[PDB]
């Protein structure tokens, strides 16, 4: 075997050549924080949350995109790795709106969770925030684009998995707006999985909008019957009433997606 | 790390590591692990056959003199094949120190009663019998202490539900408080509160 | 750093022995106790005239619950369910949906006041000052289900006690 | 000798005080819980679980609350391995099914594949 | 406070103490029920620089318990700590 | 007349507190501790707070620690008033009960001014206290403590030199020192028998090494010396309250780790990190690192210990509550032998037994 | 008001004989105080 | 803005009213159904639309710390006003 | 000087503390001589017992003996000598210098699970 | 497979203890009907004791039946002493509970429980 030897916090691990730093850390049971990375999309490399330290190297590397080299010690819990995470979380929460109570992603938000786990605990931002114009891309996906962190999981999903090529970023700089640029209605058969792979509340389920909250739901693991694919789903119930339907990750059927009828 | 972080007590940590080596080499027949936590609390992990020798040693040795039983506790951990974790919290008034003696049993192996060492345990391990089902052999008066008199099942076991299996109401037919199966007017809402992101890297368990 | 309570040796001269025997035969400490009880007989009692006089309370006081509103008539609760997530009694039951103008508002906001432990975690977890635990404590009922408040009872408590709850929050919010 | 040889099956169901209705008619489910696809974290998918079949939840006539008659409805047990959960289910007379751990297969990620020369994996945007 | 001097004198005599100096009924010497608004100070972490959370992360410095001995000379017999210093009798009021 | 065997049947107020703690977070399980020893509320709050702050590897600010010691000694005054006055009311002296519950009413007004509830404050929290002192409170604490010595003086006038009180207490309930250690006694049950041990001196917590007080040591182990120990502990608690009012520092009242203690509502409504941290602390709560601890404080009844176990999550895996009244009521069987049925109620009075902490 | 009384007696209310229709000549009630006077009477403020 | 069903029962602001064939109207027999007659959905439609001269306006519900968390509202749509997600006050750019 | 009381209830004043401590320390050494020499309990207990017996023989005073034995009153030093004697008699019967009776299960003391 | 016994080395000593516990309950039931002044007969109480002993008649583990004998002796000491009230004795007789549906068809009629 052509496995090369890399080190994750001093611990040796044998990886295939071409393996990213994030997967080399995943093999030892360590999950690097990420926002744009998603293992079924392509690698964007732009949320800059996976900035990990390789020792004897005076620059942090993007772990979702950087391939490993033989002999690297990937310092996942080092000081400048943690400073990189706190700084990038600070810039992510600079213009992010104070919507956590009125947001359907609260309690199931990656931005909240790894701001608690990897970010700082207070704000140095003493300025005005941006307010991004909302869009209408269908009766299924509620669009609140002030909450967007421009991670382009939308665009990679609609480009690669749904195969639509109609979502995209318009603008340049802090005025860059993910959308369709026109009053276009993103109706695929897979148009609801962008609610799954939005890490923030910028794309939320419009039938599930405002109705429940993820800590009080009971996750029941069931099967789809809308089609003969047999999509593994989660039925989440609150007080004996069906609240939504989430996918289950099953590699051999529906990798982590479901259709809009199922959802 | 000055104002908002707890100050670390390295002196008591080194003293308890030395005394843990002391206990581990005086009594190697029973001591399995010795560990000192980062907030400097010594733990002696023993075999369940060494309840009386370890506690008598700590009560009577001149370098221990743990004359006071503070607390005695079981902990149900169902993923272990010896699911109960009987925990002895001792107090030395001479050396101004505390030690934690920990052992184990399952549902069917009895722990030897420590009332011949500490008479404080006469209600504590009685409570452990009442709450967990751990039988204590050679106990003076072992019976229930907290539950209702006809109460079946051991409540602090983790396979026991929060509300029980029966509830009480007064029944005017039989003119008597009766026991009928529990039916809540509002079910206890279970909250899945655990974050999916890892909180502490120092406690990361190695994968398979 | 310690003191000995009750470690006095009594004197055995005839003066102190006769003092103790006069205390024994003439009941001197019993007359001292009668004198102290007689001294409280001639004091003004601490008794307030309830219901016409009331016990002194602070603006932090935690009594009857109330759902509040903004200064526009719009109710403050935006259905975020922090108060039933933090409620240590699970007294609060919340259901929600978008109403006719699409706003995130509750349809159910119940509080079982017979579960409630009156600890005020809901008013301190509420990000919009919607649920408050107001100053009313004289709300004793004659039926058990009268203490099972729905959203309408709590909105009427808010509309009833807003003129007092607003001033208590005005007096207290700089400590929060 | 002070040790005895017992070759029988470990069964403590006469000692747990659970009634027969909640022993022989309940179905335990031994499973690693699926990842919340709302999130990317995998810390909740580490340990095995044991929950039971969901029995009836009905409406309270007074308040509309979720009434139940099921004591095991909120009971979720956390196990380190699959076999510990199977041993705990067999010890307590609970009928069980086992869903295996569904680990995601390793992906061949290439950032340079997004800008290929002749392959269909070119991104049209970034 | 409203008591006449005869009742006040009888009361002080019967208790053996002066009771108007220490009244258990409160009067206008207590604080005002309406108070000026506070300006509460902030903590030490309210800083705009040299305030990285990783250098003051309290929860993340707790390590697992250091295993002293496990089953996987003429060295000194030790105690868990130095023996306790004997308490000194109070110089304030020992009742001695 | 004599008592041969005394069998206290308990569990009549068993609520299953420390199983309900397992299904609630640390902030939600804090108000369970107000109701264990329900005359020593903020002391049990302080013990659970110190357990969670030991596991979280954080510390309260100085002003929060001084407020904790101030209200802990107010709490000690409350509990010893309850102890002495009901121990006198059960024997028959009903009058100093009414005399001291007005002072106790004023201290419940202190609790209501600082927290909003008169008894169960949920105020002393992991990280510090919930909220700062309102303006004008310490002046009223001064005006209380300046007069409370005369109240202890007239209580001690009614009971201490009284021959009927000494007949019901002097030859009653005598415990040797080795039996008090062996029965796991704590606090006044140790110190009446002469054992020089007090957890505020030997193993001190928040700022008790910076306050100066004396520890009343009994001589005969009987009911009467433990009565005098509680009276002198009220004297010394007035002493500590004077030192705490004089040495109060300024500053914050929570830990400024906003991942543990929640941010202020002024900055919760302005900042983004502060809103995320408010949200996640009041729904999920803070995570505690894995570990078991035994934190024990000097409760006004004795040693109130908590064996708290964390699995790494935001809820306690196991939380054992060691209470003094459990071991004291276990020792009732030896203390009542050789005495009469009238002496048993005196022994249950001098063992300050609240059955909420006995039964949990 | 009577600020020479001790703290607890110094403020009181003489209830009306008719509130919301009910004869309250003998049936006085603690919850007859409106919320604007309930701060003053319960000493939550010094200002009526 | 409370209406009334044909059964004589007042309809809440949610829309809840018991049916005619529903036995649960017996709990109001001899007693009253306590509803709040100040519907917030009517009382926010009575508010005037704030004509601000900015492209992005902030709202905290008034009072500062006594309101809700401060949000920033975009006003680039001329078809629609900009409604605050918490307090429901709606804004319009005055050009 | 004949100390009037110890202060501890039930712990009576010993009239001859030095001779009593000599008897108890030599009786601890006599009992402890039956334990094998490779046991750490015997080495450590002979060490602390020889130190205590040397301090007792090297001090005619009672107060100074209390301040340098560093175990409180002299009567509870006597009581701890009695406890050590009874303990050593029990350690002969238990024989805990032997190896471990049973290894724990493989994930027994693993926390968290 | 080598475990520590509780009281019984094998099943025969365990059956001896089960038999003596049954003897003690059979002797105790008339006094229980008398001093609790239960409204049932002595034959009904003894048949309930027989029902409770035959509820556990399927156990072949000596430690489990040792703990069953220990718990039965505890209930017997709570009954000999007047520690139970009439309610704790009559909880063995589920009188106020309606009879549960036994067959498939009536359980199908009344609910969802198998
Ligand atoms: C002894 C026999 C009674 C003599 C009168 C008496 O002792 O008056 C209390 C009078 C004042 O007592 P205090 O309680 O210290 O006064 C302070 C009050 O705040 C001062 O009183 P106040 O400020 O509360 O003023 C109002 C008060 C004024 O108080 C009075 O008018 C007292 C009652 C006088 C009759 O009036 C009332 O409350 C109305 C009470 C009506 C019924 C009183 C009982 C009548 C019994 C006979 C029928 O006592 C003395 O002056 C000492 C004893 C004098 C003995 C005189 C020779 C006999
Ligand atoms: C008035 C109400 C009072 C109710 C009385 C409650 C008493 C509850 C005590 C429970 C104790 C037991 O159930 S011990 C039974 C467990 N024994 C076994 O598993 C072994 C099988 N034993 C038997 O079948 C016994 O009948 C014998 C006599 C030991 C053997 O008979 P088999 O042969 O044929
Ligand atoms: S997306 Fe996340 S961080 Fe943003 S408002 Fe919603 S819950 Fe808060
Ligand atoms: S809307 Fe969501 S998924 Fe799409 S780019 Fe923005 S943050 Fe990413
Ligand atoms: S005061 Fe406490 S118990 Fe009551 S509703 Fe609020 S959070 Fe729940
Ligand atoms: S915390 Fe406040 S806004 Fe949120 S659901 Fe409760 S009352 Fe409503
Ligand atoms: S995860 Fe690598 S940069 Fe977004
Ligand atoms: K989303
Ligand atoms: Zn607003």
């Amino acid at each position: 075997s052509n496995l090369i030897e890399v080190f994750v916090d001093g611990q040796s691990v044998m990886v295939e050549p071409g393996t990213t730093v994030l997967q080399a850390c995943e093999k030892v049971g360590m999950q690097i924080p990420r926002f744009c990375y998603h293992e079924r999309l392509s690698v964007a490399g732009n949320c800059r949350m996976c900035l990990v330290e390789i020792e004897k190297a005076p620059k942090v590397v993007a772990a979702c995109a950087m391939p490993v080299m033989k002999g690297w010690n990937i310092l996942t819990n080092s000081e400048k790795t943690k400073k990189a995470r706190e700084g990038v979380m600070e810039f992510l929460l600079a213009n992010h709106p104070l919507d956590c109570p009125i947001c359907d992603q609260g309690g199931e938000c990656d931005l909240q969770d790894q701001s608690m786990m990897f970010g700082s605990d207070r704000s140095r931002f003493l300025e005005g925030k941006r307010a991004v114009e909302d869009k209408n891309i269908g009766p299924l996906v509620k669009t609140i684009m002030t909450r967007c962190i421009q991670c382009t999981r939308c665009i990679r999903f609609a480009s690669e998995i749904a195969g639509v090529d109609d979502l995209g970023t318009t603008g340049r700089g802090n005025d860059m707006q993910v959308g369709t640029y026109i009053e276009k209605m993103f109706m695929s058969e897979l148009s609801g999985n962008i609610i799954d792979i939005c890490p923030v509340g910028a794309l939320t389920s419009k039938p599930y909008a405002f109705t429940a909250r993820p800590w009080e739901t009971r996750k029941t693991e069931s099967i789809d019957v809308m089609d003969a694919v047999g999509s593994n789903i989660v039925v989440s119930t609150r007080t004996g009433e069906v609240m939504r339907i989430l996918p289950r990750m099953h590699e051999d059927i529906n990798e982590e997606w479901i259709s809009d009828k199922t959802r | 790390t000055r104002p908002t972080v707890r100050p670390r007590n390295d002196v008591a940590h080194k003293q308890l590591s030395a005394f843990g080596e002391y206990v581990a080499e005086i009594l190697p027949k029973y001591v399995q692990q010795v560990q000192v936590s980062c907030f400097s609390e010594l733990e002696i992990c023993i075999h369940p056959d060494g309840v009386i020798p370890v506690l008598t040693f700590l009560r009577d040795h001149s370098n221990a003199q743990f004359k006071s039983l503070a607390d005695l506790t079981a902990v149900d951990i169902p993923t272990r094949q010896n699911r109960f974790e009987i925990v002895y919290n001792l107090l030395s008034l001479r050396f101004n120190s505390r030690i934690r003696v920990k052992t184990y049993t399952d549902e069917l192996t009895p722990v030897e009663s420590s009332v011949s060492v500490y008479k404080a345990a006469n209600w504590y391990e009685r409570e452990i019998w009442d709450m967990f089902g751990v039988f204590f052999a050679n106990h003076p008066d072992l019976r229930r202490i907290l539950t209702d008199y006809g109460f079946e099942g051991h409540p602090f076991r983790k396979d026991f539900p929060l509300s029980g299996y029966v509830e009480l109401r007064y029944d005017d037919e039989v003119k008597r408080v009766v026991a009928e199966p529990v039916e809540l007017a509002q079910e206890f809402r279970k909250f899945d509160l655990n974050s999916p992101w890892e909180a502490f890297p120092a406690y990361r368990q190695p994968p398979e | 750093t310690y003191k000995y309570v009750n470690l006095r040796e009594p004197s055995m001269d005839m003066k102190s022995v006769t003092d103790r025997a006069a205390q024994t035969l003439l009941w001197t400490e019993l007359i001292r106790g009668l004198g102290m009880t007689l001294s409280y007989l001639f004091r003004e009692p601490a008794t307030i005239n309830y219901p016409f006089e009331k016990g002194p309370l602070s603006p932090r006081f935690r009594g009857e619950h109330a759902l509040r509103r903004y200064p526009s008539g719009e109710e403050r609760c935006i259905a975020c369910k922090l108060c039933e997530a933090v409620c240590p009694a699970q007294a609060i039951t919340i259901e929600a949906e978008p109403r006719a103008d699409g706003s995130r508002r509750t349809t159910r906001y119940d509080i079982d006041m017979t579960k409630c432990i009156y600890c005020g975690f809901c008013q301190e977890a509420c990000p919009v000052d919607a649920i408050v635990e107001g100053p009313n404590f004289e709300f004793s009922t004659e039926t058990h289900e009268e203490l099972l408040y729905n959203k309408e009872k709590l909105l009427n408590n808010g509309d009833k006690w807003e003129a007092e709850i607003a001033a208590n929050i005005q007096a207290d919010y700089l400590y929060r | 000798t002070q040790l005895i040889t017992v070759d029988e099956k470990l069964d403590i169901t006469t000692l747990t005080g659970v009634p027969e209705e909640h022993i022989k008619t309940r179905k335990a489910r031994i499973f690693v819980p699926a990842r919340n696809n709302m999130q990317s974290g995998v810390n909740n998918t580490k340990k095995w679980k044991m929950e039971f079949d969901t029995r009836e939840r009905w409406e309270n006539p007074l308040m509309g609350w979720a009434s139940t008659a099921d004591p095991l409805s909120n009971l979720v047990l956390t196990f380190s391995t699959k076999e510990d959960a199977i041993a705990f289910a067999e010890k307590n007379g609970w009928s069980y099914d086992v869903e295996e751990r569904k680990v995601p297969k390793p992906k061949s990620k290439s950032y340079g594949a997004n800008f290929s020369w002749n392959k269909r994996t070119r991104v049209s945007t970034k | 406070a409203s008591a006449t001097r005869l009742i006040q004198g009888l009361r002080n005599w019967a208790s053996g103490r002066d009771l108007q100096a220490k009244l258990q009924l409160r009067y206008q010497e207590i604080s005002k029920r309406t108070q000026p608004p506070p300006k509460l100070p902030v903590g030490p972490s309210h800083r705009l620089s040299n305030n990285y959370y990783c250098a003051r992360d309290g929860r993340r410095e707790a390590m697992p318990p250091s295993i002293v001995m496990s089953s996987q000379s003429e060295k000194k017999a030790v105690s868990p700590a130095p023996p306790i210093k004997r308490w000194e009798l109070s110089q304030d009021e020992p009742y001695l | 007349e004599m008592v041969r065997k005394c069998d206290p049947h308990i569990g009549l107020l068993h609520r299953g507190t420390e199983k309900l703690i397992e299904y609630k977070t640390y902030l939600q399980a804090l108000p369970y501790f107000d109701r264990l020893d329900y005359v020593s509320m903020m002391c049990n709050e302080q013990a659970y707070s110190l357990a969670v702050e030991k596991l979280l590897n954080i510390q309260p600010p100085p002003r929060a620690q001084w407020i904790r010691v101030l209200f802990g000694e107010i709490t000690r005054l409350l509990n010893h008033i309850m102890a002495v006055t009901t121990h006198a009311l059960d024997i028959g002296a009903m009058t100093p009960f009414f005399w001291m519950f007005e002072e106790r009413e004023k201290m419940f007004e202190f609790y209501e001014r600082v927290s909003g509830a008169r008894m169960h404050a949920a105020y002393v929290r992991p990280g510090g206290v919930h909220q700062d002192l309102p303006l004008g409170l310490m002046d009223d604490i001064y005006e209380f403590s300046k007069n409370f010595s005369l109240r202890i003086d007239e209580l001690e006038e009614m009971l201490t030199n009284n021959r009927i009180w000494r007949n019901r207490t002097v030859d009653i309930g005598v415990v040797t020192a080795e039996d008090a250690l062996n029965y796991g006694f704590s606090g006044v049950m140790l110190r009446g028998s002469g054992i020089q041990w007090d957890l505020r001196k030997t193993q001190p917590y928040d700022v008790y090494d910076q306050v100066e007080f004396d520890v009343p040591i009994g001589s005969r182990g009987d009911c009467y010396d433990r009565y005098l120990c509680r009276v002198e502990e009220m004297r010394q608690s007035i002493r500590i309250i004077s030192q705490c009012l004089n040495k109060m520092p300024p500053g914050e009242i929570k830990v400024d780790d906003a991942k543990v203690s929640p941010p202020k509502r002024a900055e919760m409504k302005t900042s983004m990190e502060s809103l995320i941290h408010h949200f996640k602390l009041y729904t999920e709560g803070y995570q505690v690192p894995p570990g078991a601890t035994y934190t024990a404080i000097e409760a006004p009844k004795g040693e109130f210990g908590v064996y708290l176990v964390s699995d790494g999550s935001s809820r306690p895996y196991r939380c054992k509550i060691k209470a003094p009244g459990f071991a004291h009521l276990a020792g009732l069987d030896k203390m009542s032998k050789g005495h009469m049925l009238a002496d048993v109620v005196a022994i249950i009075g001098t063992q300050d037994i609240v059955f909420g902490e006995v039964d949990r | 008001e009577d600020n020479k009384q001790f703290f607890g007696r110094h403020r009181w209310v003489i209830y009306t004989t008719e509130m919301n229709g009910k004869n309250t000549f003998w049936d006085v009630d603690g919850s007859m105080v409106p919320p604007e006077w309930h701060r003053w009477l319960h000493c939550m403020t010094d200002d009526p | 803005g409370v209406r009334t069903s044909p059964t004589g029962e007042k309809v809440t602001h949610t829309g809840q009213v018991y049916d005619d064939e529903d036995y649960r109207r017996v709990r109001f027999v001899g007693r009253q159904k306590e509803v709040n007659e100040n519907f917030a959905i009517d009382l926010i439609a009575e508010q005037p639309v704030s004509q601000v001269g900015s492209r992005v306006i902030s709202c905290d519900g008034g009072g500062g710390a006594l309101g809700h968390p401060r949000v920033y509202i975009n006003l680039d749509k001329e078809t629609k006003t900009g409604t605050c997600g918490y307090c429901g006050l709606q804004f319009r750019q005055q050009h | 000087l004949l100390k009037k009381t110890t202060g501890l209830v039930g712990l009576a004043v010993c009239e001859t503390p030095h001779e009593r401590l000599k008897i108890l320390y030599t009786k601890i050494l006599d009992v402890l001589g039956h334990i094998p020499k490779n046991a750490a309990y015997r080495k450590y207990t002979e060490q602390i017992t020889n130190e205590k017996l040397s301090i007792v023989k090297a001090e005619p005073d009672v107060k100074k003996l209390e301040e340098q034995l560093q175990g409180g009153q002299i009567e509870e030093v006597i009581l701890q000598a009695e406890n050590e004697l009874s303990l050593a008699r029990k350690m002969i019967q238990w024989k805990p210098w032997e190896p471990l009776v049973e290894e724990p299960p493989a994930s027994q003391w693993k926390w968290p699970i | 497979t080598s475990v520590k016994p509780i009281f019984s080395r094998d099943m025969n000593e365990a059956k001896r203890r089960v038999r003596e516990l049954y003897r003690a309950w059979y002797r105790e039931v008339p006094n229980t009907v008398h001093l609790f002044q239960l409204d049932i007969s002595v034959k009904q109480g003894r048949d309930k004791v027989r029902e409770m002993f035959k509820k556990n008649a399927h156990v072949t583990d000596p430690r489990v039946v040792d703990l069953l004998v220990i718990k039965g002796k505890m209930e017997l000491e709570e009954t000999i002493n007047v520690w139970k009230q009439r309610t704790h004795v009559m909880r063995f007789f589920h009188e106020t509970e309606a009879p549960r549906p036994k067959d498939f068809l009536s359980k199908f009629y009344v609910g969802h429980d198998p």
